[PDB]
């Protein structure tokens, strides 16, 4: 009798990785101990065609950050979480006065502390986050772009002038809170091709769901 | 019957079909305490808000379907291209109607529906590596409208099976003509560029296909006769 | 229209005031005053000549005559194609019918006529 | 739908179309004070005035018209035209009632028109320089009627174009079959002969030509049903 389950918000919460970021010690992969990861929802697999259903949304978002080694070891290194909100400046290297600067909220904590916890907002200077964009902002290779819809930068990295003496691995986990939707739209039914557009393969053009032998046969 | 006017147009239809409000609400104006109470902005009154009636599109049985952009499709026409071009903001609804003239022995069936920010995805190359992004006279048609070319995923990668999730109403030869829907200022801002953004787009794509015998007709005059509902505009230039 | 009565489209019959140029097309037509006739609705539609007055005085060869220059304009346009079923012609003809209304008014009597008493 | 009945006379006809009454005026009688009040003029009311049904005239492509004269097209007819011939004076009205009877596959329109001392004025030799007065046959064709020959100028030597400032009725195809008229008497005295002279004329002509295609019935039968109203006849031989 009851149909809680179904709502948005229950639909939508549980946090879910959407981020994952290596600080090899020998590396080609984020070679000076340090890295920039804006902010994308769509890190979660499953989330671009659940979020795409709708056209306009709103929310914040309680991320967790979960580190450790490879083997998914523990050790006694600080750590360093920065957030850029959009419109600051991301460090460019692993000793960027962007690291000090104090409009950029910065949370330490130890490995062994268990994961750091922090709600962001709803940044977007539109009233809502919006998936769609029929337009240009003022053929062209800017078409889809709803720029207003950055939230944000991190920037992680092991605390110190050296770098650091291990392996670190950090994972962003995020549970979306406070959901809000408008327009609903076709469930996107074909292969996604690219994170901006609804470009999908003219060629392998799928039917919506599986088929049968004639439409008599069950 | 009886024949309804707005101004200078007079169009002659049906006493009044089952007309679909999309999503309930009326396209109303913008009051006074909003993000720009310093430059009042103007309502088109007189001329502005007439009826436009859209060079009738023919249909075929090869016909795959048609999409116009908004406010796309008026940017170019009359007094309200004029507006939409020599002014900095934008916000309107429309009352659109679509028309078929085709005799008792003709059949089919169209589906016309409007779409938010409908963002058209091209092909992508084929085989899916060319980021190609659709040229302008795909993203904005002008009053031609445009044929979309994957009527089943609707030239944007989602199944049009689906499409009537959006406000639509259906046009079945043997039960109607006429099909109308009154659309309310949609988009995630009180106001916006009416050349830069599509806030919609609208869509009529023939699900039963059209047929007759020989010697009938072979295309269906669709007239698209539409007319903007408390629109208003802002910063002249 | 006195077609068969299997037979539906539209058309657009425009005015274009005195001075105003015979709209180029369909569409610059579908701008100015016009109706569009869905002789699939109505078999008939009337249209209303807002004004003309033939009242400017022009002395051209030696004879002066009181002409308009008001020459409205009325355009008929096929807003859609004829369509008509099996069975049906394919090709219908309209009548015009015209009169004016009650503000019409004359002034200053001129017998003339091409058709007098004969011998 | 409803059949009407006058004595022994019963035509099926529709619920009642827009009349035409001919000059507002309905055919009464005359009074008392008249010019014979010694003659009392009897009015005949038992079958004298009833539905006359005429030979139903066939319609084609090219049809040019047709006229008949009155009251020529009864004073050969029944029991009116018995009244008619064996007395002095006559002063009467009609109920005129033209039909088609034809597909809605057939187009066509008919302008159905009365008109006062319908003269007759034959081509005149051709040149113009032959004074030949029309014959009998063509100024008093009974009621078979007769076709035009100049219709455009009525055989009179008058604009058609123009027959619509006499009462008149139309008859569209595409929205009707049947079309009525109320004439009074009409002339420049009280009474007068009745075979020599025809106080007006009924013209039926083909507007917009009787088209169809192959297939179809090729004529369409006009019938013509009519009957007197107040009508008055005074003076026996």
């Amino acid at each position: 009798h009851s149909t809680a389950e179904t709502t948005l918000d229950s639909f939508f919460s549980r946090a879910g990785l959407v981020g994952e970021i290596d600080l090899p010690l020998k590396g080609t992969t984020n070679p000076n101990g340090y890295a920039n990861w804006d902010i994308d929802i769509t890190g979660y697999a499953q989330m671009r065609r659940k979020v795409e259903l709708f056209t306009y949304m709103r929310f914040d978002a309680e991320f967790t950050f979960v580190a450790c080694t490879p083997t998914g070891e523990v050790v006694p290194q600080l750590l360093q979480y920065m957030f850029v909100p959009p419109g600051a400046p991301k460090p460019d290297s692993r000793e960027s006065l962007a690291w000090q600067t104090a409009t950029n909220p910065s949370v330490f904590v130890k490995l062994s502390d268990p994961p750091a916890q922090v709600s962001v907002p709803f940044m977007s200077p539109a009233s809502a986050y919006q998936w769609f964009y029929d337009g240009y902002p003022t053929k062209d290779l800017e078409y889809g772009a709803m720029p207003n819809n950055m939230m944000g930068t991190f920037s992680v990295r092991t605390v110190g002038t050296s770098k650091s003496k291990y392996p670190l691995v950090v994972r962003i986990y995020m549970r979306m809170k406070h959901v809000r939707a408008w327009i609903p739209r076709p469930m996107r039914n074909q292969n996604y091709l690219f994170k901006a557009n609804p470009n999908y393969a003219g060629n392998s053009i799928k039917p919506t769901g599986a088929s049968r032998t004639a439409i008599t046969t069950l | 019957v009886a024949q309804l006017t707005i101004g200078n147009s007079t169009i002659t239809t049906q006493e009044a079909a089952n007309i679909i409000v999309g999503y309930g609400e009326w396209p109303s104006y913008c009051s006074d305490s909003d993000a720009t109470a310093v430059d009042k902005p103007t309502r088109p009154d007189v001329s502005v808000n007439r009826f436009y009636t859209l060079d009738t599109k023919l249909w075929e049985k090869s016909s795959k379907g048609w999409y116009w952009k908004f406010p796309d499709v008026l940017t170019e026409t009359g007094v309200f291209g004029q507006n939409a071009q020599f002014h900095y903001l934008y916000r309107s609804g429309f009352c659109i109607h679509v028309q078929c003239n085709a005799s008792k022995f003709h059949q089919g069936a169209l589906l016309v529906a409007v779409l938010p920010e409908y963002v058209i995805g091209t092909v992508a190359g084929g085989t899916g590596t060319e980021d190609t992004h659709p040229p302008y006279k795909q993203t904005q048609p002008g009053a031609d409208g445009f044929e979309l070319q994957h009527p089943y995923v609707l030239d944007a990668g989602i199944p049009i099976s689906q499409l009537t999730v959006c406000p639509h109403q259906w046009i079945n030869l043997r039960t109607n003509n006429c099909a109308t829907i009154i659309v309310p200022y949609i988009n995630a801002l009180p106001f916006d560029s009416a050349l830069n953004h599509c806030n919609f787009g609208l869509l009529v794509v023939p699900i039963s296909p059209l047929d007759y015998d020989q010697g009938a007709t072979p295309v269906i005059p669709i007239t698209i006769t539409l007319a903007p509902m408390c629109s208003e505009f802002a910063g002249l230039r | 229209f006195t077609g068969s009565f299997m037979a539906t489209g539209k058309m657009l019959i425009a005015y274009t005031p005195p001075g105003g140029p015979l709209p180029k097309d369909r569409a610059t037509a579908m701008l100015g005053t016009h109706v569009i006739w869905d002789f699939g609705l109505q078999s008939s539609v009337t249209l209303v000549i807002p004004w003309i007055s033939n009242t400017h005085y022009r002395a051209h060869a030696r004879d002066g005559v009181f002409d308009y220059y008001t020459t409205g304009l009325v355009s008929i346009w096929y807003q859609t194609n004829y369509v008509v079923p099996i069975g049906a012609p394919n090709t219908a003809y309209i009548i015009a019918l015209a009169a004016a209304q009650k503000n019409f008014t004359m002034k200053l009597c001129k017998d003339a006529s091409d058709i007098l008493q004969t011998g």
